[PDB]
RNA sequence: UUUUUUUACUUAUUCAAUGAAGCGGGGCUGGACUUGCGUCCAACUUCUGGAGUUAAGGUCC
């Protein structure tokens, strides 16, 4: 029904587009995702958002991966709320 | 005495659905003014033959089959749970509590009247021999008939041998001394 | 082709038709006292309520937490018998050669280990990080460090596995393991791993080990009682 | 379904939280009756 | 050391805590022989102060008495 | 917050049975009522003093 965004922060290096991908396709369905870069280098940010198809699958792999430590890095899984995601987050994605 | 007279152990074939036996021998228990009946049982669980022994009611014989169940018919010699036999219907052996094997109505000539049922809680309204109406679970098994035997203290004893002869395989106290016949010592009726 | 002489005998296994089958009887098996005993003994604890001391025990580290607390801790593991002997024989060597055991021999650091010593440590404010074992008995022997730790604030973390502590420290089993300080290489792993427990284990725990354990009613008794709620809801 | 998203959800949690080895292997008795192992004499 | 902090919980013999274990522990013993051997003593700091010690030779056993 | 009443539960304790054998909740099939699909209730052997036990068989290797 109701599609759920979530950010994650503090990605480590060499978790990106198609690792986060294929690790929260095992929790659901994703839909739209995109990792933060920077254009002048092409390099991430730490930084990237994940759009599941369903709001409660995002919510399960949001408090599933919160506070995961992660090659040094204490991951930052949060869900947005629809009153505060963009309507321009996933532009690019 | 060989055996007691109990019936079979409350299983999944009595609780569920019914079982056959064969009635083999009808035998005199001594110190029991009924006779007794072996049947044969198959076992469900194994290939050997189970046989037990039941209190024999008036009209069973040799090479008669018996049913054992829930879905037993209303016959003589057949046990069926008291859930599923109608009112007014005589019943012996009865169970005070389901799988106790038989307690109730045993001797010869004496029966229980199954007088009402109560199917909302689970209960049945009996009649004992002695008059007095108990309830009992619904799950209680009888045998349906009269114990056979009725009438054998109609006849007189008419002979001290014969109550001795009575009595001695019943390990019941003969003769009986009167406690007036005491000394005081002895009895407080004595003297 | 097939034997025209082979014959199908299908078993009517209904009531009193044929023998029954040997099935799984697994469920009815008579079973031997003390198997029966902690199984009672287990299902019991679960039945009543446990006070929130007990029953904070319950909530445990993660697989993850768990295998980076292991990792950082089995570079400290303690001296085995034949390293204590090489460095006593290059000890004596020192003295025999006149110097002092200080100069050959360096400080050492490793997990430190046993109830007392640790429960002193943290009583002193050294130990940086505790490790508690989840199965400890009698439980009062660890039923107060939690709350040690959080009067000394002290980050201790419940972890599965006394045994598991155990091979830490090269023992059968350690109740409480303990690190106090760690190499300057290893300086930044257990910050991060002390931030990690600190956001992922109690800051989670913080509310659930307040509560009561236990409580929970058996298969029978719950299919009872929903059968009595929907009953009561019908009518 | 609904309810098989949210089943799957739970079990990649499960997963993530505790490992894979969720199953355990136990017997098939055919009787009721335990008898002592047979042990090196 | 710990057994400080045994001591002064084992004093507080009506608390929450410790009434709970020894309803469990009165079930446990009740299910066992009437002599049985204990593998450790469940009062470590008693047995400790009574002079038991974790040496081959000290043994411990669980009995119980009709009052 | 405590003290009475009654009024349910089960985990202490108590009784009984069994070779601790089929308990409880679902699924399949049929029958009913219902609502227009939830309950409960049934699966299996009754003319005969025979016999029933070492899995037949199907399907992947």
């Amino acid at each position: 029904s109701q599609p759920g965004v979530m950010y994650i922060a503090r990605l480590p290096h060499g978790f990106y587009e198609h690792e986060l991908r294929g690790y929260f396709s095992q929790f659901g369905e994703i839909t739209r995702l995109r990792v933060v870069r920077n254009k002048k280098t092409g390099a991430s940010r730490h930084r990237a958002f994940i759009e599941f198809a369903d709001a409660e699958v995002a919510d399960i792999a949001a408090r599933t991966m919160d506070k995961y430590l992660l090659f040094g890095h204490i991951l930052t899984c949060k869900i947005v709320p629809p009153a505060q995601v963009h309507p321009d987050l996933f532009k690019g994605a | 005495r060989k055996a007691p007279a109990k019936f079979r152990p409350l299983d999944y074939a009595e609780r569920h659905g019914y079982i056959r036996g064969i009635v083999k021998e009808i035998i005199h228990d001594p110190g029991r003014g009924a006779p007794l009946a072996r049947v044969v049982f198959r076992s469900p669980y194994k290939y050997k033959q189970i046989t037990e022994t039941f209190i024999a009611n008036e009209g069973m014989y040799t090479g008669q089959f018996i049913y054992a169940g829930k879905n037993a018919a209303l016959t003589v010699g057949n046990i069926l749970p008291l859930s599923s036999v109608p009112e007014g219907t005589v019943v012996s052996n009865v169970e005070e509590k389901p799988g106790d094997r038989g307690a109730l109505g045993r001797t010869s000539g004496n029966y229980v009247t199954v007088v009402g049922h109560n199917p909302d809680e689970g209960k049945t309204r009996i009649k004992l021999p002695s008059g007095a109406k108990k309830v009992v679970p619904s799950s209680s098994r009888g045998m349906i008939g009269i114990v056979a035997g009725g009438g054998r203290t109609d006849k007189p004893l008419l002979k001290a041998s014969r109550a001795k002869h009575k009595f001695a395989v019943k390990r019941n106290r003969w003769p009986k001394t009167r406690g007036v016949a005491m000394n005081p010592v002895d009895h407080p009726h004595g003297g | 082709p097939k034997n025209p002489l082979l014959e199908k005998r299908p078993r009517n296994f209904g009531i009193g038709q044929d023998i029954q089958p040997k099935r799984n009887l697994s469920r009815m098996v008579k079973w031997p006292e003390y198997i029966r005993l902690q199984r009672q003994k287990k299902i019991l604890r679960m039945r009543l309520k446990v006070p929130p001391a007990i029953a904070q025990f319950q909530y445990t580290l993660d697989k993850n937490l768990a295998a980076q607390a292991f990792k950082l801790l089995n570079k400290y593991r303690p001296e085995t018998k034949q390293e204590k002997k090489e460095r006593l024989l290059r000890e004596a060597t020192a003295i025999k050669e006149g110097k002092k055991k200080e100069d050959v021999s360096k400080k050492p650091y490793t997990v430190k280990y046993g109830l007392n010593h640790v429960v002193g440590l943290i009583e002193n404010k050294k130990a940086s990080l505790v490790l508690i074992a989840n199965d400890v008995d009698p439980i009062e022997l660890v039923v107060f460090l939690p709350a040690l730790c959080r009067k000394m604030g002290i980050p201790y973390a419940i972890i599965k596995g006394k045994a598991r502590l155990g091979t830490l420290v090269h023992k059968k089993t350690a109740a409480v393991v303990a690190i106090t300080e760690v190499r300057s290489e290893d300086k930044n792993e257990l910050a991060k791993l002390i931030s990690a427990v600190k956001e992922g284990y109690l800051e989670k725990v913080e509310d659930t080990r307040k509560r009561w354990g236990g409580g929970i009613m058996g298969f029978k008794a719950q299919k009872r009682e929903e059968k009595r709620k929907k009953s009561l809801e019908t009518a | 379904s609904k309810a098989a998203k949210g089943a799957q959800a739970k079990k990649a949690a499960q997963a993530a939280l505790k490992g894979v080895h969720s199953h355990k292997k136990t017997k098939v008795r055919k009787s009721t009756t335990f008898h002592r192992p047979k042990t090196l004499v | 050391g710990a057994l400080k902090y045994l001591e002064e919980l084992s004093k507080k013999k009506q608390s929450d805590v410790v009434r709970f274990l020894l309803r469990v522990r009165c079930w446990e013993y009740r299910q066992l022989n009437v002599i049985h051997r204990a593998s450790r003593p469940s009062r470590p700091d008693k047995a400790r102060r009574l002079g038991y010690k974790a040496k081959q030779g000290y043994v411990i056993y669980r009995v119980r008495v009709r009052r």
